[PDB]
């Protein structure tokens, strides 16, 4: 059905200039005219401008006029929106949405832009295993840290998106370094610590990072009795 | 510029409940209206166009009232997935405008955490650092002190903790505390402690280990 496919999280200098992309699918591209919409800090919702995808008559909101520039591909059914002199408050989250008559009625997964002069690290990946210290009766916690990555974000997935329940995936720490470090967990009947395998997928896109961890039991000393 | 303003930041609310989200604009916006519902790490999805008219997929307890200036999004039989962000917008004239967002907070009985401690992994260790994770899971409500002890000294300055948004099923907060120490400084101590208070404890709940010992 239909979907908004945008282009992946940018990690950008200051003073140059992004372009972001928005394919429309699923629908006639040229039958609706395009948004974008900027969600910065947490909450902010700034409308940026529209661009009618049938003209290419684009018209934008005064507090972007300069830095905003919209173009039109009906081709590749894609959208395009250009963010010149970046400083860094242009780091934020840009959604496009399309206008479906006086409604933004789909949007996209959004496209991460960071401000910064250092270069991407992809992140370290360490087991959080299980054991008695992380039993509570019937379900083990076990999980995955993933640490000294530049910039946001990371996405983790168990099994290969096949463990969903139970799984957590907290908001990224930044350490004293400059750099992020998240943890995600899940939560897991012990009967089956042994007989099933569980791995985290761990994809830092900007580093181009992709590590599959095995997290097994730790190495241990019992009690002697 | 047309200001819509969300006078609430945070509306809490129980599960089979009604709720009204408020949004307040500047002007006649003569009905011109969308809700837009964001649930954590998604995009916006709209509710409702032009004041009152539901968009497809859309359940039928989200209801959308108002006319000139002040306008309602109404969740009749509130559920818990409908936890979110809603924001207002005017689509009358440009520059259009959204209102500030509304987190809706749903209510549930008190839950304690699981606390789970989870050591260094050996490999880690050898890189130069030791990350001491604690995990509190599924938990209400969200105030939790979560104090790090090693060997039965107060720990301060060098722990991080994040905490996940309510979860769409159970309504309930997890956390993770993670205590960073160089590789030189965590082999001098033995007894490292997660020591949690909550509400929904008797008493705070310590989780514990012997370093390299079972
Ligand atoms: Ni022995």
């Amino acid at each position: 059905q239909v979907q908004l496919q945008q282009s992946g999280a940018e990690l950008v200098r200051p003073g140059v200039s992004v372009r972001i992309s928005c394919k429309g699918s699923g629908y006639t591209f040229t039958d609706y005219a395009m948004h974008w919409v900027k969600q910065s800090h947490a909450k902010s919702l700034e409308w940026i401008g529209v661009i009618s995808t049938y003209s290419g008559d684009a018209r934008f909101n005064q507090k972007f006029t300069g830095k905003a520039t919209m173009t039109v591909d009906k081709s590749s059914s894609t959208a395009y929106m250009e963010l010149a002199r970046l400083t860094s408050e242009d780091s934020a989250i840009y959604y496009c949405a399309r206008e479906v008559r006086r409604s933004m009625d789909y949007w996209g997964q959004g496209t991460s832009v960071t401000v910064s002069s250092a270069s991407t690290k992809g992140p370290s990946v360490f087991p959080l295993a299980p054991s008695s210290k992380s039993t509570s009766g019937g379900t083990a916690a076990l999980g995955c840290l993933v640490k000294d990555y530049f910039p946001e974000p990371v996405t983790v997935s168990w099994n290969s998106g096949a463990l969903t329940s139970g799984v957590h995936t907290f908001p990224a720490v930044l350490q004293s370094s400059g750099l992020y470090s998240l943890s995600s967990v899940v939560t897991v009947p012990s009967s089956s610590l042994g007989t099933q395998t569980y791995i985290c997928n761990v994809n830092h896109k900007p580093s181009n990072t992709k590590v599959d961890k095995k997290v097994e039991p730790k190495s241990c000393h019992h009690h002697h009795h | 510029d047309i200001v819509m303003t969300q006078s609430h930041k945070f509306m809490s609310t129980s599960v089979g409940d009604r709720v009204s989200i408020t949004c307040k604009a500047s002007q006649d916006v003569s009905t011109a209206v969308a809700w837009y519902q964001q649930k954590p790490g998604q995009s916006p999805k709209l509710l409702i166009y032009w004041a009152s008219t539901r968009h497809t997929g859309v359940p039928d307890r989200f209801t959308g009232s108002g006319s000139g200036t002040d306008y309602t999004l109404t969740i009749s039989s509130v559920q818990a997935e409908d936890l979110a962000l809603y924001y207002c917008q005017q689509h009358y004239s440009t520059p259009y405008t959204f209102g500030g967002g509304t987190k809706l907070e749903i209510k549930r009985t008190v839950a304690a955490p699981s606390v789970f401690i989870f050591p260094p992994s050996d490999e880690q260790l050898k890189s130069g650092t030791a990350s001491v994770v604690c995990l509190l899971n599924n938990f209400y409500p969200r105030e939790a002190k979560v104090q790090w002890k090693v060997d039965n000294a107060l720990q301060s300055g060098n722990s991080q903790e994040s905490v996940t948004e309510q979860d769409s099923k159970d309504s309930t907060y997890s956390l993770s505390s993670t205590l960073t120490l160089s590789k030189a400084d965590y082999e001098k101590h033995k007894v490292y402690a997660c020591e949690v208070t909550h509400q929904g404890l008797s008493s705070p709940v310590t989780k514990s280990f012997n370093r390299g010992e079972c």
